[PDB]
């Protein structure tokens, strides 16, 4: 029914202010039965409600963050925003914007979260952004495996596609691993018919938006 | 304020089986209890709101019951695409709080992994590092053992692995194991071998290459 999309920096230095914006498509920000708020998720704390902005203009923040949180709306641009001040590593998480729907008219209780953004990962760290190096995983001489090694980037995430998205069947893009260097690394592999090696071209497209890195890498049998 | 506890914390069941998830609230929350499903890499999606109302577009095998402190989410016939973590959330008192989640895993027949090994590329070697990657593709169950041997000397501490989440269509896992050496250390040995042990394999499977050969 409605589509939400977070935007904002993926890397914030400790003690500075994290800022995210949700853009809403498909209906207006203003309403008399739904409103807007934010959720975050991390591996050890799980899901955590941050706060909301009622359609009457009233804000409601989680007491564990309340001193540091501000939520605002922009009905002209159909957006609403999150500011989280004086962040630390404890604020690294995936941040979701979510539509709050009242089940009883004018009532703050019984609300449910209709639609969520895709999630914006924010890493709080003093380290600098680094784009990845992309190396081929060459297929070996019925079914062959090839891939791309996406190595030494910061911060998360990278996205990998194959042949500009025309190849999806048999693709496995592994979860990134944090190396002892503090940099991330992952592999994306795909299984293909051995007959297609030599007739079919295989390109992996790696995108790392924190560093503005876009790399296309052609993967050949040797 | 109000704490939510789910049970079980994790379960593994076959396709077509009934799944029962229980959520308990630390105080009475009437029917103000929502259920969410989160699949890998995706945001949570609303399944059931106010304890029992099915969200538009959610298949009818999902249903919710309960009031007061005890709530239940039921899946009448588990499907491969239903692999997810399921969350309850009380909406009675601010701040809204979520349960810790129940991870639902699909139990399928055993499937042995297909093993591939990849040498480092010359582009990476010239930059001074060697990454050797071992791929285990499309296996079940998730438990697997990968051992690196370099000129028959077992390696330790110089590899990291990564496992995909369960595939939404065939319910298998894939795993990568990456061995990392400096170029100097890489050029000191010839045979690089990845040795895989898995319930689907009658005996361990080894894939290897000789450095500098093709």
């Amino acid at each position: 029914q409605v589509q939400l999309q977070e935007s904002g920096p993926g890397l914030v230095k400790p003690s500075e202010t994290l800022s995210l914006t949700c853009t809403v498509s498909g209906d207006s920000i203003s309403s008399s039965y739904y409103y807007w708020g934010w959720i975050r998720q991390s591996p050890v704390k799980g899901l955590e409600w941050i706060g909301s902005f009622f359609y009457s203009g009233n804000t409601n923040y989680n007491p564990s963050l309340k001193s540091r949180v501000t939520i605002s709306v922009d009905t002209s641009k159909n957006q609403f925003s999150l500011n989280l001040r004086s962040v630390t590593a404890a604020d690294t998480a995936v941040y979701y914007c979510a539509r709050h729907v009242t089940s009883i008219s004018s009532w703050n209780r019984g609300v449910y979260l209709d639609s969520w953004g895709r999630g914006a990962l924010v890493t709080v760290s003093s380290a600098s952004t680094k784009g990845p190096s992309v190396f081929p995983l060459a297929p070996s001489s019925g079914t062959a495996a090839l891939g791309c090694l996406v190595k030494d980037y910061f911060p998360e995430p990278v996205t990998v596609s194959w042949n500009s998205g025309a190849l999806t069947s048999g693709v496995h893009t592994f979860p990134a691993v944090l190396q002892s260097s503090g940099l991330y690394s992952l592999s994306s592999v795909v299984t293909v018919p051995s007959s297609s090696l030599g007739t079919q071209t295989y390109i992996c497209n790696v995108n790392h938006k924190p560093s503005n890195t876009k790399v296309d890498k052609r993967v050949e049998p040797k | 304020d109000i704490q939510m506890t789910q049970s079980p914390s994790s379960l593994s069941t076959s396709v077509g089986d009934r799944v029962t998830i229980t959520c308990r609230a630390s105080q009475t929350i009437s029917t103000y209890l929502n259920w969410y499903q989160q699949k890998p890499g995706k945001a949570p999606e609303l399944l059931i709101y106010v304890a029992s109302s099915l969200q538009s577009g959610v298949p009818s095998r999902f249903s919710g019951t309960g009031s007061g402190t005890e709530f239940t989410l039921t899946i009448s016939s588990l499907q491969p695409g239903d692999f997810a973590t399921y969350y309850c959330q009380q909406s009675y008192s601010s701040p809204f709080t979520f349960g810790q989640g129940t991870k639902v895993e699909i139990k399928r027949t055993v499937a042995a992994p297909s093993v591939f090994i990849f040498p480092p590329s010359d582009e990476q070697l010239k930059s001074g590092t060697a990454s050797v990657v071992c791929l285990l593709n499309n296996f079940y169950p998730r438990e697997a053992k990968v051992q690196w041997k370099v000129d028959n000397a077992l390696q330790s501490g110089n590899s990291q692995e990564s496992v995909t989440e369960q595939d939404s269509k065939d319910s298998t896992y894939s795993l990568s194991s990456t061995l990392t050496l400096s170029k100097a250390d890489y050029e000191k040995h010839k045979v690089y071998a990845c040795e895989v042990t898995h319930q689907g394999l009658s005996s361990p499977v080894t894939k290897s290459f000789n450095r500098g050969e093709c």
